[PDB]
């Protein structure tokens, strides 16, 4: 089959700025199509026959290419241009998509608003203890979380999850959850959650003591 | 409008079978080749197969004998996909597409929203919903972050709204993580400290796979 | 000659009232004639069917009553041609063409009865021959007859009334009005000189002819194919290919008909008794193959929708094509009264289907339907053998109503007529007239 390879697999770009992703084929391919997909949404036919815009696709979008290399381009990025862009060939059979190119907004750096949360009395009664840490509304997305129990590092029983880049403010967010049994939770007193971003060298520790 | 509504995707046990359905509305569904494409979790688009308007020709991706069966009934205006001996590789979002062409190099004209297939021997399991209140001696600032933890449910998905969807600004819900055949996520909502605990903020959680609607009032601690 | 043109321009399209009204009556009669001829053919094929059931036990007597029923009807049709009008043999388009050149007579007092009754014999027995040939000669002769009855004088009247009769004749045979006019304007007209064939008058006759046919035929179409798919631009080059294959085949088929006319003349030498016996054996073979392998015999209109829908295997299509090439030559080259036009639609369809089904398996990215290539090929043997492509294209369009295929239909037809020219073939009606005018002189 034909293998299509989209190039900047992820990439960011400021609004009103010129973006360009690539599609590349193991063999020669003709009249490539491009679909745009936002999360939760059906893919939308975006560009077809290497160069033709679909009804509604704003004029800022454009395609080009030949034989073994093709391209999509947005002369002036907008914000609603944030999505994943899949290239597609049916010059050969069977037809093959590309791996994708995710394109997200670029914005000013922001620090995480860190928030720490003790196990609810509801979960304790059932025997388990989860300590939840929210690191909310930060950019860029690379961040580190570390947990200390009575000021000692802990690594086991930790699970983190990043949101996708936010719609309005174009930040990120990332929750960290340390799960123990109620018994282990009760042996200790000081639970601290330490966010190491890049907007500083001094992590933003938040913490509580059961006392 | 032209609508593609695919249904039939749920949880199925390895080695099982299932029959997905795409309901076509708002165009003569005869005339058109119809296609199935699936997207596995965090991965690209994969072509399954196509059927012509008279079911006289049906093509499938390079993939095993009676794995997929595409068929159509242009009378009810609905496209079908049977999957057999289903393995976890068949866990995917399944898309139904109407096919067309410009110069004659065929493309995926209009797509539906999708249905999700989950194949797993893990058993359906309702969520435990816990409130996340700020700690006893919380640093009561301008905006207060609250939360609730939705723990040990199977399979995906759950929906979280705050005050029945009225509280929409300052929410984000994190992607669920799976462990020991169970899913967990949490939801954050940031409000002004004039709002809470003066008014009530409640996370409403729904897990239809286990018929669970539950609301959780968030109350200050101690 | 400028002031001459100013006058002529100012005198354009003023056909005489008498020719226009007479054009109307010519069409009406040609219509009624074609309807009658059409029902007569059908009624005998039925009698022949109901005979095979009073005899459906004794398989041997079955194949015998199939053979002799069509043998008798065939000979009868051969006999009346040689005995009373020899220029009613074969198609008749070449002689009505000759009549338009004023070098063959329109012996209407003899051809009307023999062509009508002689055709019923050969078509009604299930021979591979069409209604077109008959209905256009019958229609031309009917033109002459109306001319002689009303003793209208002039070159205009004789040429137009003769043209409208053969136009109304094709129209009524196919429920194809636009094809009839065009057949005159592209093929049957005197091809090397101006003529005063009024076209507005040919139009009137075609209308009335076609109205007569609709009066006795409505609600059922000669060929129903449904709506097939469209053709993408990047598919067009495949129809050109198919054309070129028809363009090479066209002339080779033309050699066969002519040299086959030669060969089978050797058999009877010209003797009306050996000849009628020869047509009796050819007729018996058709009425027999009509029972034992119907797609090998008959006019072929039945298997056109079947082949277009992809319901034949490739093996069958090759078989049918070979066989029908064979039975088509035997029947038309024999000189039995009846056309070769309609069996060429069949041969074209069958071939185009076989090309289509190769094209579907070589290019799944094209999303082909073999039927679109059958529709392109139907008027293609017409384009490469008789070289009247504009008429085949408009005829196939009128009969199958898939106008979205107009481009691949044009493209296939032009490639056929281009490769027929380029490989040294000639228009078959013209090469049949030419050989006929070449012994209407070599006897001196
Ligand atoms: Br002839
Ligand atoms: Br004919
Ligand atoms: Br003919």
């Amino acid at each position: 089959d034909i293998v299509l390879t989209q190039s900047p697999a992820i990439m960011s770009a400021a609004p009103g700025d010129k973006v360009t992703m690539t599609c590349s084929a193991s063999s020669s391919v003709s009249y490539i199509h491009w679909y745009q997909q936002k999360s939760g949404t059906s893919p939308k036919r975006w560009i077809y026959d290497t160069s033709k815009l679909t009804s509604g696709v704003p004029v800022r979008f454009s395609g080009s290419g030949s034989g073994t290399s093709y391209s999509l381009t947005i002369n002036t990025m907008e914000a609603e241009d944030a999505a994943t862009y899949y290239c597609q060939q049916w010059s050969s059979h069977p037809q093959t998509f590309g791996g994708g190119t995710k394109l997200e907004i670029l914005r000013a750096d922001a620090a995480p608003t860190v928030s720490i949360f003790p196990p609810s009395s509801e979960q304790l009664t059932s025997g388990g203890a989860s300590v939840v840490c929210f690191l909310n509304n930060f950019y860029p997305k690379d961040i580190n979380v570390k947990w200390k129990i009575d000021g000692s590092e802990r690594q086991n029983g930790v699970l983190n999850s990043w949101t996708d880049q936010d719609s309005k403010d174009s930040t990120y967010s990332m929750s960290s959850t340390l799960t123990l049994t109620k018994d282990e939770y009760e042996r200790h007193n000081s639970y601290t959650c330490e966010a190491t971003h890049k907007t500083s060298t001094s992590p933003i520790v938040k913490s509580f003591n059961r006392a | 409008e032209v609508r593609l509504l695919e249904s039939g995707g749920g949880l199925v046990q390895p080695g099982g079978s299932l029959k997905l359905s795409c309901a076509a509305s708002g165009f003569d569904y005869s005339r058109y080749w119809m296609s199935w494409v699936r997207q596995a979790p965090g991965k690209g688009l994969k072509w399954i197969g196509e059927i012509n308007p008279v079911s006289s020709t049906i093509n499938y991706t390079p993939s095993l004998k009676d794995k997929f069966i595409i068929s159509r009934d242009n009378a009810k205006d609905t496209l079908y996909l049977q999957i057999s001996k289903v393995r976890s590789e068949d866990t995917a979002l399944y898309y139904c597409a109407r096919l067309y062409y410009g110069y004659g190099y065929w493309y995926f004209d209009v797509w539906g929203a999708g249905t999700t297939v989950t194949v797993s021997s893990a058993k359906t399991t309702p969520p435990s919903v816990y409130p996340l209140a700020p700690g006893s001696a919380a640093a009561a600032a301008s905006m207060v972050t609250l939360g609730c933890l939705v723990k040990g449910y199977f399979p995906e998905p759950v929906t979280v709204t705050w005050n029945s969807g009225s509280l929409a600004a300052g929410v984000h819900t994190f992607p669920a993580v799976l462990q020991a055949a169970l899913y967990t996520l949490s939801s954050s909502v940031t409000v002004p400290s004039s709002s809470w605990p003066s008014e009530t903020v409640t996370c409403n959680v729904a897990h239809p796979a286990s018929s669970t609607k539950v609301d959780k009032k968030i109350v200050p601690r101690a | 000659r400028r002031r001459q043109l100013i006058r002529q321009l100012l005198e354009r399209d003023k056909t005489p009232l008498a020719i226009l009204f007479m054009a109307a009556v010519v069409g009406t009669l040609v219509g009624l004639a074609a309807v009658a001829f059409d029902k007569g053919v059908a009624w005998l094929q039925n009698q022949r069917m109901g005979a095979l059931v009073h005899t459906a036990d004794n398989y041997p007597l079955l194949l015998t009553v199939a053979f002799l029923c069509s043998a008798v009807l065939a000979m009868f049709g051969y006999f009346l041609v040689r005995k009373y009008a020899p220029e009613a043999g074969g198609s008749g388009i070449p002689e009505i063409e000759g009549a338009l050149e004023d070098q063959r007579p329109v012996r209407w007092w003899r051809v009307l009865p023999v062509k009508f009754f002689g055709g019923l014999g050969t078509l009604g027995g299930g021979m591979v021959l069409g209604r077109n040939g008959p209905t256009v000669q019958i229609g031309g002769n009917i033109g002459r007859m109306v001319l002689d009855i009303f003793r209208l004088k002039g070159d205009e009247a004789r040429h137009t009334l003769l043209a409208t009769g053969a136009a109304a004749g094709l129209a009524a045979a196919f429920n194809a009005p636009l094809a009839g006019i065009l057949f005159i304007i592209e093929e049957m007209r005197p091809q090397f000189r101006y003529t005063l064939i009024s076209i507005k008058a040919v139009f009137i006759g075609v209308i009335m002819s076609t109205i007569m046919y609709r009066i006795f035929n409505h609600e059922v179409a000669l060929i129903d194919v449904g709506k097939l798919s469209d053709a993408p631009l990047n598919t067009l080059w495949l129809y050109l290919i198919l054309g070129i294959i028809f363009g090479i085949f066209g002339p080779i088929f033309n050699k066969w008909v002519l040299g086959m006319q030669d060969l089978l003349h050797r058999v009877h030498g010209g003797n009306i008794t050996k000849w009628v016996l020869m047509g009796g054996a050819i007729g018996g073979l058709c009425g027999l193959l009509g029972f034992v392998a119907p797609a090998t015999s008959g006019g072929g209109f039945n298997l056109i929708p079947i082949a277009t829908a992809g319901n034949f295997s490739m093996g069958m299509l090759v078989f049918i094509f070979v066989a029908r090439v064979i039975t088509t030559l035997l029947c038309f080259s024999s000189g039995a009264p009846g056309g070769i036009f309609a069996p060429m639609l069949a041969l074209g369809t069958v071939l185009g289907t076989a090309f289509g089904m190769v094209a579907v398996e070589l290019f799944p990215q094209y999303h082909l339907e073999a039927g679109t290539f059958a529709i392109a090929g139907m008027g293609a043997l017409l384009a490469a053998s008789i070289r009247a492509p504009l008429t085949g294209i408009i005829l196939v369009l009128e009969m199958t109503d898939n106008y979205q295929l107009i481009l691949p239909m044009i493209i296939t037809g032009l490639g056929a007529t281009l490769l027929a020219q380029f490989t040294g073939g000639k228009p078959l009606y013209s090469a049949i007239l030419a050989r006929t005018l070449a012994k209407q002189e070599a006897e001196q």
